[PDB]
């Protein structure tokens, strides 16, 4: 269905993980962690942010069905990334992915002999997990790429490179730090990131020659009330993320 | 050991197998019956032979494509089922064009052949519109429902395409339906290659047998030149810059006999004229899915007719 992978706040409260005694707070962390691991591995495996995002979305959806208590992020993430890479046409070799996962999760630990039982095992463990992902997502792996939307958005609003850069920044972080992708469509999220980017950089978008606000040309559902509520939430978690804001903070 | 949740992937056991339809020990393709509704479907198992890289990326691609392509003239993927093993589930199609063409009893009227070609070209127009190249045009991959609706099938070798200079795979398409471009070693091709295939199929509607059955690529290229003339930068502007142009031993006194050689089997002049515009050497001058549907062949008597017969 079109709205199969979109959930209400109440559905988000009653997650599979909550059922096994996991606080709302912990769950959110478990997600953010996985997203970091995906980002770290993806950078080292030299794949695109697009692919990393795709893996992150799989992760978010996977955990609306499965519990963290049964599948640790440190396991799902590498499998999800392995899969994402294949789907987005940047296939990475299985050995290669297992190698990078190992050093991300165990920087000190000594790389095992790729002949050992323990290694042959974890190779098959990843394959098994990729499969449990494919079945949990019901083989629906085409993601609607959120960046493509921000671009079109910031553009059909004529923003400086800086304003635009910052909006993309907001988008990428909304993925690691929030579950907006599980509640709101890419086009909506894109507005939210542009709104906040403008607020952050004191930019004010003039009302169209009509009296209609820019976002109405991006999505009919979108309201100023909603945008303000969501940007506040995103800004709150951004303020909790060490150094994150420093990256877009005007130091001059 | 414990069972885990899977709301979105049903066990294939919901379907009851009946008989291996492919019959070519290929695909592990079965006819089946939904155990509750009697609904007939086709099951294709996802071959895991020598899969060292998890779930076959080629499966992933095909699945991506079947999910994207939803159209009355294109085979329909209902769902994917689990079991460890994986099955693509399709709406079942009673016949397939290859079998009908080989069946001496079956017989098409000009009016019906028109309809078949119309549906087929419509299918192509749709999939190309969606940036997909089928890459395996042949009567065998063309099914017809019990209600006479044509479905383009077998997207296992299909792939997305776009504008950029592209580096696509060369050894695609069955030999007999493979177009000149590929045989000259082209890796920056597009939709024109499916149209060539449509051409061979169109002609096959009367000859009841694939027109050009080469043993090897040079053998095939020989046959083509002995039907559409020989490759000349005059006939095919810029063929030169392909390294294998004379380096593939090709004749020089060949003049197109497309209309002459098939004159016999096809009567209707429009039919011949369309075939002639499909089996064009230079992909850039080869008629496209849209223009083809406009061709007078589809707008003259007898007009195209449905075909439950
Ligand atoms: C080998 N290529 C194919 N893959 C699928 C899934 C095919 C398919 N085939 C049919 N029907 C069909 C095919 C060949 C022969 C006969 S028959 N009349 O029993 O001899 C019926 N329907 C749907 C699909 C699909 N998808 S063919």
């Amino acid at each position: 269905n079109n709205k199969r992978w979109y959930f209400t706040r109440e559905q988000l409260e009653n997650s599979p993980s909550r059922r096994f005694g996991v606080d709302p707070d912990k769950e959110l962390s478990y997600r953010q962690q996985a997203a970091n691991l995906l980002q770290d591995m993806g950078q080292r495996l030299n794949v695109s942010q697009l692919t990393i995002n795709t893996a992150i979305v799989y992760m978010h959806r996977f955990y609306m069905i499965q519990s963290f208590t049964r599948f640790p992020g440190n396991s799902v993430a590498p499998a999800a990334l392995f899969l994402a890479a294949k789907v987005e046409g940047q296939p990475k070799k299985l050995e290669h992915v297992i190698k990078v996962a190992h050093t991300c999760l165990h920087p000190q630990e000594s790389l095992p002999d790729t002949r050992s039982e323990a290694y042959l095992q974890q190779v098959q463990d990843l394959v098994i997990l990729e499969s449990i992902i494919l079945q949990t997502l019901g083989f629906e792996l085409t993601i609607d790429h959120p960046h493509t939307h921000v671009v079109k958005c910031t553009q059909l609003v004529r923003a400086s490179k800086d304003l635009a850069q910052t909006s993309y920044f907001m988008a990428t972080n909304s993925l690691h730090l929030t579950t907006f992708s599980l509640q709101y469509t890419p086009p909506v999220v894109a507005c939210v990131c542009i709104h906040l980017a403008c607020k952050w950089s004191n930019w004010e978008i003039p009302v169209s020659t009509d009296g209609k606000h820019w976002w109405e040309y991006v999505d009919a559902t979108v309201t100023l009330e909603l945008l303000d509520e969501l940007t506040h939430e995103l800004l709150q978690i951004l303020e909790k993320t060490p150094n994150r804001l420093k990256r877009i903070w005007n130091w001059r | 050991y414990d069972s885990v949740e899977c709301p979105f992937c049903d066990e294939v056991s919901k379907y009851e197998k009946l008989a291996k339809i492919g019959q070519g020990t290929f695909g592990e393709v079965f006819k089946a019956r939904h155990r509750k509704t009697g609904q007939k479907v086709a099951l294709k198992k996802v071959l895991m032979e020598n899969e060292k890289e998890g779930f076959p990326i080629t499966a992933l691609r095909e699945i991506k494509i079947l999910q994207l392509l939803k159209h009355e003239n294109v085979v329909n993927l209902i769902e994917i089922c689990r079991t460890g093993s994986i099955y693509l589930v399709f709406d079942f199609c009673e016949h397939d064009l290859a079998g009908l063409l080989s069946n001496v009893l079956v017989k098409f009227t000009l009016s019906e052949i028109k309809r078949v070609m119309q549906m087929l070209l419509n299918g192509l127009y749709y999939i190309h519109r969606n940036k997909i190249l089928h890459r395996d045009m042949k009567a065998a991959n063309v099914l017809i429902t019990r209600d006479g609706v044509l479905k383009l099938a077998d997207f296992g070798l299909a792939r997305a395409f776009s504008l950029a200079p592209n580096r696509y795979t060369n050894r695609v398409v069955t030999l007999w339906y493979r177009p000149p471009e590929l045989l000259l070693g082209e890796r920056d091709y597009g939709p024109p290659i499916d149209l060539w295939g449509a051409g061979c199929i169109m002609a096959e509607m009367w000859t009841r047998s694939p027109i050009m059955q080469g043993n090897t690529e040079q053998h095939q290229l020989a046959l083509i030149s002995q039907l559409c003339g020989s490759i000349t930068p005059e006939v095919w502007p810029n063929v030169d810059n392909y390294e294998l142009y004379e380096k593939l031993e090709l004749v020089k006194g060949q003049k197109r006999k497309v209309k002459d050689r098939l004159k016999a089997y096809v009567r209707d002049p429009y039919a011949l004229d369309l075939i002639d515009k499909l089996l064009v050497l230079d992909p850039a001058q080869r008629i496209d899915s849209d223009d083809a549907l406009n061709h007078d062949f589809f707008w003259s008597d007898p007009m195209p007719s449905d075909l439950k017969g």
